[PDB]
């Protein structure tokens, strides 16, 4: 690891500069070079790695998603046949997302979930891990397209039971937690049904535990409510 | 697109 | 060169792809390519250059400028010793952004403006030459901070000297070139006095030439004409 | 900051 040889405190100070200057590329660099570092993360320091690679390969998604639009209307009936490019160029792109995703899965499972015994850290690195295979999905077209959606499915499910054991309905991970899995039955298990449901059930159910929070943790739960609530005003 | 976190 | 196998056609069109994502750094490293197989390029090339590098460039210089922030106040009288790690990771964005600006120098001393003959393309590639040393002037502190900024202005006054001989004062690219090099003199060469002259001699001498143009030619120089008079309004 | 194109 070119990381190696820096401190682990200086890989995470310098992975907060990183996100204050908007450089998340190296944020998720210096982040990858504190998990390898073989210490479990804390609290903030999970959600430092969540932020930078969510970033980088949010940003990638993005351009995947001009890229596959461009080639699909240059593949259409009546187009100019514009060459390989789009295609080549798509697939680079799609290349070094998978590539992201691929890196961050390997952290998860060397080492950082084998060793998560608390719920919070141990929920939050399973939804991580349905998260990327669920990019990985997005974009996942041959013989292994349906073992990378259950790959998604299964750490979001492992999650959601541990969730549901050991969380209460209005903590923060589990609500996101939720609002993902539901984007993953609607966008990738062609499951509308089940992310309508999920979504209403979590929103519901969290909505009844509000009055046990202060101040800030309802501010906390009630962001995550908003999207589970303009998801499903998007969806019906 | 839908919101995720 | 990694694009050395790729067709010049094929180039550019990926530059365009990568434009349309939002993917400069790709962007940039197609136009490099494109530029490394040695023949001029067009108008519509050069800008595809200049865009690509300028975005580049630019989020280095936004995220050198919240990292030289962080830095400063790390060193002011009461602050607490963070350590080394603000300076250092500083100097590798610096080291990153020196490394672009070396780059496109090196695309236009090798072989961009020796090759350039007609004035759309020289002054346009001077004014590249002094807006990347200008660049190296916004971070540069030592032995040759002086000769960085006396080539950005070599440069900036060559362009100069060709745009009033060669196009008519509305010429956008002449504007461009004179909105640059007016902020030269303003934040680099500490000549505020210098920066409003050639801003409003250049505004007011676009303006007696504006009844020349067609309609679109009058949009592309009045939004240039714009931005002199912004800066003319931060500055007086 | 200034302007530049
Ligand atoms: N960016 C940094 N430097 C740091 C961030 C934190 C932190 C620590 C704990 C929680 C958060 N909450 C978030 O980020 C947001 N909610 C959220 C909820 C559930 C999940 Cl599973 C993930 C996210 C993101 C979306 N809008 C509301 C806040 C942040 C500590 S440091
Ligand atoms: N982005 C692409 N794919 C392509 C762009 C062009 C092109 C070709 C010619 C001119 C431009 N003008 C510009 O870009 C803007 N003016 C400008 C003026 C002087 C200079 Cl010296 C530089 C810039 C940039 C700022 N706002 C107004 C337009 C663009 C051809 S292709
Ligand atoms: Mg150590
Ligand atoms: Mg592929
Ligand atoms: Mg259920
Ligand atoms: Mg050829
Ligand atoms: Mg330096
Ligand atoms: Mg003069």
């Amino acid at each position: 690891g070119a990381m190696g040889s820096m401190e682990r405190a200086s890989l995470i100070q310098k992975a907060k500069l990183a996100e204050q200057a908007e450089r998340y590329e190296d944020m998720a660099a210096f982040m990858k070079g504190a998990v390898e570092k073989g210490e479990e993360l804390s609290c903030e320091e999970r959600n430092l790695l969540s932020v930078a690679y969510k970033n980088v390969v949010g940003g990638q998604r993005a351009a995947w998603r001009v890229l596959s639009s461009i080639e699909q209307k240059s593949n259409e009936e009546g187009s100019e046949e514009k060459g390989p490019e789009v295609r080549e160029y798509r697939e680079k792109v799609e290349t070094e997302l998978q590539g992201v995703c691929d890196t961050v899965l390997g952290l998860l499972d060397s080492h950082l979930i084998k060793e998560a015994g608390d719920a919070e850290s141990r929920v939050f690195y399973l939804k991580m891990k349905g998260d990327y295979y669920r990019y990985l999905a997005e974009v996942a077209t041959g013989d292994d397209k349906k073992r990378i959606i259950d790959s998604a499915r299964s750490a979001y499910q492992e999650a959601m039971d541990i969730s549901k054991k050991e969380m209460p309905p209005t903590n923060p991970i589990r609500l996101g937690l939720a609002l993902n899995f539901s984007v993953f039955h609607y966008e990738i298990a062609n499951s509308p049904e089940e992310a309508i449901s999920l979504a209403k059930t979590t929103f519901d159910e969290a909505m009844a535990d509000l009055h046990t929070l202060s101040e800030d943790s309802y501010k906390d739960s009630t962001l995550i409510m908003q999207l589970l609530r303009d998801n499903l005003t998007l969806w019906t | 697109f839908p919101a995720t976190v």
